[PDB]
C-alpha cells in the first residue's frame, strides 16, 4: 500500500516555468531517494532527476541540467520539481518514483500515475466541428474537431446512443499550437437516409457544446 | 576528527600528468562526501556501479583517489569501455569499474599566456594499458622497421607529447582536472565508512 | 552514452505461450538491468530488478536472466492480464539512466485487412480557409500500415499527421486517421487527392482517390 500522487501539470508557453508536486503516503518518505521520470506522447520513458532521502544531493541528466530543479519537503511528505525555461522537448507525462534502496544502484520501486505537461503558447479556443460525409459493403462517416485548445474534448454519437463501430482517435498537436481530433463511425450502407447521425462535441475548458449534423454528400 | 583527506586531493595546489597519474589511498578515516554535494562547481560527475546518495551510509575496505589533468574532448574517455589516446595509453578503467568520475574546468589555473606545457600525455605505445596501469617509461617508440637504439629520428619518436593550454583555447582544448574515486570491498575489515 | 536495444520491437503471442523478450546493451552492465511493464494509459509497474530478482507482489511466471549485455525476460505461461508494453532499463550508468525501446506484447490474431475511406474537406471548413483531407484505415492488424498521400500523382510528405487507436477490446484491431492539412489556395491548385495504403494483409497496395469538386 504505497501511494504517489502527482499534481501541478498543465499547458505552458515555451520559456515559462512550472511546478510539479508529488505526494507520498504509507511509507517513510524521508528515508528513500526519490526520482522523476517523464515520457513524451508516443515515446518511451526518460530519466530526469534524483534527490537524496535527506534532500542534500540533487542529480539531473544532461538534457535538463541547469534547467530543472528537484527538491523535497520531508515534513509535508512531498517531492517538488521546478521546471524553469521549458522547451518543446519537455512535453511529456511526469511520474514520481520511489527507489527502494535494495541494491548499490538505482531501481524504481513504485510508480505514481503521473501528471501531463505540455509546452505550447496558445490560449483557450473553442473547437470547430466539421462533418465527414460518406459516399457509395458498408460505409463510414464522422466528425472533425479541429483548432481547439487545451485537451480534452468529449465526443459522442447520437447523444450516446451510437456505441458500436465508433472510433475516437487521439488528438494531434498541430504546428499552430492547437489540437486536431478525428472521430468516425462505420454504419451499414443501407441505413444512410433514414437514420440521423449527429456528433456531440463538448470542450469544458472552453465551455463549448456543439451538435453537428452529418449527412452524405449530394 | 579523522576525516578523510579529500581536501588535499581536490584543492591540491598543482596536479600531475595523465600518463603519470597520481594515486592517493584513503583508509582509516570517516568519509564525509558532503564536499561533492555542496560544491556545484563541477562540470562532469558520472558514477558507475554505485550511486552517490547511497554512499554516505556504506563502508569500504579501501578507496583510491586518482588525480590527473586532460582536455575536455578527452573527459568522455574517462569511463569503462572507452577508447582513445587517454583511454588506451595513459589511464584506463576496467569494464566492471565501481566508482565515480569528477571533472572540472581548470582553465584559470593550468593555463599561461605563453602556453602551459608542463602537462604531458603519452602519444605512442606498443600495447594498450591494463586497468589502473601507470606507464612512465620514456623509451623511444619504434614506428618503423629500423630499430631505435634510444635515438630519435626516422620512425623513432619521443613517446610523450605536451598539451597546448592557452586562455583563448576552445573549451574542447581547455584544461580539465579529473578526480577518479574507486571503491574496493574485500574479505577484510572496512576502514572507510560514511 | 549507453543505448538499450530491445527486441523484438513487437511480438505476437497467444495465452499460455512461453514468451521471451531480449534486451541488449551497447556496453557491459554487470547485472543492473531491470524490467518494467506498462499498460496503455496506465503508469509503469516494476517487474524485475538486478536482472533476475522478482519484485514483491509479482506473479512467479515472470523471470529474468542474463548478464553482461544480453538479458532475457521470460513468461513461462502467458495470461490475459499480461498484454502490455515491457521496457528494459539499465542502471550501471547511475546518473545516465537509459531505457530501451520496449516490446509491446499484442493479442496475436489473424491478419485483418484495413477498410480505407477518404473524406474530402467540408464546404463549411473551406469557408473558413483551411482544408483537411481525412484518410481512415479501419480494423486492421498489425498496426504496421503505411499511409502515403498523393496529389496529382506527386508524393506528399510533411503535410499530414496520423493518429492511431490502441488495440481494440473487441476484435483487437487498430485504426488510423491521416489528416492532410493545407490552405485553400493549395487546395484548388491541384485536382487529384489519393491515399495509397500498404498493409501486411494486402496482396497489393490499395488506393482511394477523388477529384476535387466532382
Ligand atoms: C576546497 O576549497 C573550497 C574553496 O576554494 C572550499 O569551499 C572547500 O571546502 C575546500 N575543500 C575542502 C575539502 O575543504
Amino acid at each position: 500500500e504505497v501511494q504517489l500522487v502527482e499534481s501541478g501539470g498543465g499547458v505552458v508557453q515555451p520559456g515559462r516555468s512550472l511546478r510539479l508536486s508529488c505526494a507520498a503516503s504509507a511509507f517513510t518518505f524521508s528515508s528513500y531517494d526519490m526520482h522523476w521520470v517523464r515520457q513524451a506522447p508516443g515515446k518511451g520513458l526518460e530519466w530526469v532527476a534524483v534527490i537524496s532521502y535527506d534532500g542534500s544531493n540533487k542529480y539531473y541528466a544532461d538534457s535538463v541540467k541547469g534547467r530543472f530543479t528537484i527538491s523535497r519537503d520531508n515534513s509535508k511528505n512531498t517531492l517538488y520539481l521546478q521546471m524553469n525555461s521549458l522547451r518543446a522537448e519537455d512535453t511529456a507525462v511526469y511520474y514520481c518514483a520511489k527507489d527502494g534502496g535494495k541494491l548499490w544502484v538505482y531501481y524504481f520501486d513504485y510508480w505514481g500515475q503521473g501528471t501531463l505537461v505540455t509546452v505550447s503558447s496558445a490560449s483557450t479556443k473553442g473547437p470547430s466541428v466539421f462533418p465527414l460525409a460518406p459516399s457509395s459493403g458498408t460505409a463510414a462517416l464522422g466528425c472533425l474537431v479541429k483548432d481547439y485548445f487545451p485537451e480534452p474534448v468529449t465526443v459522442s454519437w447520437n447523444s450516446g446512443a451510437l456505441t458500436s463501430g465508433v472510433h475516437t482517435f487521439p488528438a494531434v498537436l498541430q504546428s499552430s499550437g492547437l489540437y486536431s481530433l478525428s472521430s468516425v463511425v462505420t454504419v451499414p450502407s443501407s441505413s444512410l437516409g433514414t437514420q440521423t447521425y449527429i456528433c456531440n462535441v463538448n470542450h469544458k475548458p472552453s465551455n463549448t457544446k456543439v451538435d453537428k449534423r452529418v449527412e452524405p454528400k449530394s | 576528527t579523522n576525516l578523510c583527506p579529500f581536501g588535499e586531493v581536490f584543492n591540491a595546489t598543482r596536479f600531475a600528468s595523465v600518463y603519470a597519474w597520481n594515486r592517493k589511498r584513503i583508509s582509516n578515516c570517516v568519509a564525509d562526501y558532503s564536499v561533492l554535494y555542496n560544491s556545484a562547481s563541477f562540470s562532469t560527475f558520472k558514477c558507475y556501479g554505485v550511486s552517490p546518495t547511497k554512499l554516505n551510509d556504506l563502508c569500504f575496505t579501501n578507496v583510491y583517489a586518482d588525480s590527473f589533468v586532460i582536455r575536455g574532448d578527452e573527459v568522455r574517455q574517462i569511463a569503462p569501455g572507452q577508447t582513445g589516446k587517454i583511454a588506451d595509453y595513459n589511464y584506463k578503467l576496467p569494464d566492471d569499474f565501481t566508482g565515480c568520475v569528477i571533472a572540472w574546468n581548470s582553465n584559470n589555473l593550468d593555463s599561461k599566456v605563453g602556453g602551459n606545457y608542463n602537462y604531458l600525455y603519452r602519444l605512442f605505445r606498443k600495447s594498450n594499458l591494463k586497468p589502473f596501469e601507470r606507464d612512465i617509461s620514456t623509451e623511444i617508440y619504434q614506428a618503423g622497421s629500423t630499430p631505435c637504439n634510444g635515438v630519435e629520428g626516422f620512425n623513432c619518436y619521443f613517446p610523450l607529447q605536451s598539451y597546448g593550454f592557452q586562455p583563448t583555447n576552445g573549451v574542447g582544448y581547455q584544461p580539465y582536472r579529473v578526480v577518479v574515486l574507486s571503491f574496493e570491498l574485500l574479505h577484510a575489515p572496512a576502514t572507510v565508512c560514511g | 552514452d549507453i543505448q538499450m536495444t530491445q527486441s523484438p520491437s513487437s511480438l505476437s503471442a497467444s495465452v499460455g505461450d512461453r514468451v521471451t523478450i531480449t534486451c541488449r546493451a551497447s556496453q557491459s552492465i554487470s547485472s543492473y538491468l531491470n524490467w518494467y511493464q506498462q499498460k496503455p494509459g496506465k503508469a509503469p509497474k516494476l517487474l524485475i530488478y538486478a536482472a533476475s530478482s522478482l519484485q514483491s507482489g509479482v506473479p512467479s511466471r515472470f523471470s529474468g536472466s542474463g548478464s553482461g549485455t544480453d538479458f532475457t525476460l521470460t513468461i513461462s505461461s502467458l495470461q490475459p492480464e499480461d498484454f502490455a508494453t515491457y521496457y528494459c532499463q539499465q542502471s550501471y550508468s547511475t546518473l545516465a539512466l537509459t531505457f530501451g525501446g520496449g516490446t509491446k506484447v499484442e493479442i496475436k490474431r489473424t491478419v485483418a485487412a484495413p477498410s480505407v475511406f477518404i473524406f474530402p474537406p467540408s464546404d463549411e471548413q473551406l469557408k473558413s480557409g483551411t482544408a483537411s483531407v481525412v484518410c481512415l484505415l479501419n480494423n486492421f492488424y498489425p498496426r504496421e500500415a503505411k499511409v502515403q498521400w498523393k496529389v496529382d500523382n506527386a508524393l506528399q510528405s510533411g503535410n499530414s499527421q496520423e493518429s492511431v487507436t490502441e488495440q481494440d477490446s473487441k476484435d483487437s484491431t487498430y485504426s488510423l486517421s491521416s489528416t492532410l492539412t493545407l490552405s485553400k489556395a493549395d487546395y484548388e491548385k491541384h485536382k487529384v487527392y489519393a491515399c495509397e495504403v500498404t498493409h501486411q494483409g494486402l496482396s497489393s497496395p490499395v488506393t482511394k482517390s477523388f477529384n476535387r469538386g466532382e
